């Protein structure tokens, strides 16, 4: 299961 | 032995000619399992081996919606670096990431990986503590400062330590048969002539999997180092790979030279030379 | 920023004249992920060429497998025309039938 992933 | 369950994503800007192009892939022990694609109308989370068929429509429902909604990050995240970079707004440019977990024999965590790159070089990475973060350059001390007040490196070490830990158990419950296939590499000499007194005996390896291989070329008791060819492993594209290792000899020399083939479903080294047809 | 495409050119088992077989482009080594391969048949394009969907590497660079279906002759001439930005014009790889 893919990581929900944080603006940069 | 041990296990990772990484996601290799890319977002790839194309001003004019549409949206980002958007990719997730899942791969479990460097075997690709899962894929997103969003250039499609109505993109889905697609398995990419039979033993992921088997999850039911709620998983997928689940996976395509969260893709859809990194994209969408991904998508902010371009026009942010554009700003961070002062870039044009006309240029095609790479977002990639590295996300997962290498767990060991014992079930603990080994490595957690966060990893992104813009313009395929190092932006920003976790550290192997899971606490600090690595940034390569001006732009991404921005990103380091806004993740560190945020406290993104203890929302990631909970992700690795947990959910990808515990979803890459899942998998191989599913997928271990299937992962844990070897096939032997098949290996002969082939001659070939050279101009003058010299010819080319090439080793070849071919339907082996996993793609780990070592040739070596011995000639009285040692290895040829310098002088010996070789070409990157490479797929058949039916799930095996091939490799040869080539060395120029004289000519009526050729069984003074012997081909040795490493690779794990060898539990003895294959050893070979040149045997002309009859 | 830019990375060369590393080219081989290959059959998918070992070439035997009048056997139909594969042929291969493998592009690896690549940035950015935009390439163009075209597979050549005695100069002329192959029409029918399949594309491995695209992946990356832990260095960041793309790779992606291009195939065709070839039933190899002794006189045919195949190759592989690569047209990527690292690169001021298209490169070219001749299949070699004993690589």
């Amino acid at each position: 299961r893919a990581v929900i992933f944080a603006n940069i | 032995g041990p296990h990772s369950l990484r996601y290799f994503v890319t977002a790839v800007s194309r001003p004019g000619l549409g949206e980002p192009r958007y990719m997730e892939v899942g791969y479990v022990d460097d075997t690709e399992f899962v894929r997103f694609d969003s250039d499609a109308e109505n993109p889905r989370y697609e398995p990419r081996a039979r033993w992921m068929e088997q999850e039911g429509p709620e998983y997928w429902e689940r996976e395509t919606q969260k893709a859809k909604g990194n994209e969408q990050s991904f998508r902010v995240d371009l026009r942010t670096l554009l700003g961070y970079y002062n870039q044009s707004k006309g240029g095609s440019h790479t977002i990639q990431v590295i996300s997962g977990c290498e767990v060991g024999s014992d079930g603990r965590l080994l490595r957690g990986y966060q990893q992104y790159a813009y313009d395929g070089c190092d932006y920003i990475a976790l550290n192997e503590d899971l606490k600090t973060w690595t940034a390569a350059d001006m732009a991404a001390l921005i990103t380091k400062h806004k993740w560190e007040q945020a406290g993104e490196a203890e929302r990631l070490r909970a992700y690795l330590e947990g959910t990808c830990v515990e979803w890459l158990r899942r998998y191989l419950k599913n997928g271990n048969a299937t992962l844990l296939r070897t096939d032997s590499p098949k290996a002969h000499v082939t001659h070939h002539s050279r101009p003058e007194d010299k010819v080319t005996l090439r080793c070849w390896a071919l339907g082996f999997y996993p793609a780990d291989i070592t040739l070596t070329w011995q000639l009285n008791g040692e290895e040829l180092i310098q002088d010996m060819e070789l070409v990157e492993t490479r797929p058949a594209g039916d799930g095996t790979f091939q490799k040869w290792a080539s060395v120029v000899v004289p000519l009526g020399k050729e069984q003074y030279y012997t081909c040795h083939v490493y690779h794990q479903g060898l539990p003895e080294p294959l050893t070979l030379r040149w045997e002309p047809p009859p | 920023i830019q990375k060369t495409p590393q080219i081989q050119v290959y059959s998918r088992h070992p070439p035997e004249n009048g056997k139909p077989n594969i042929l291969n482009c493998y592009v690896t080594q690549f940035h950015p992920p935009h390439i163009e391969i075209q597979m050549l048949k005695n100069g002329k394009k192959i029409p029918k060429v399949e594309m491995s969907d695209m992946s990356f590497s832990k260095d960041w660079s793309f790779y992606i497998l291009a195939h065709t279906e070839f039933t190899p002759t002794e006189t045919d001439t195949y190759a592989c025309r690569v047209k990527h930005d690292s690169m001021a014009e298209p490169k070219t790889v001749y299949w070699d039938r004993d690589m």
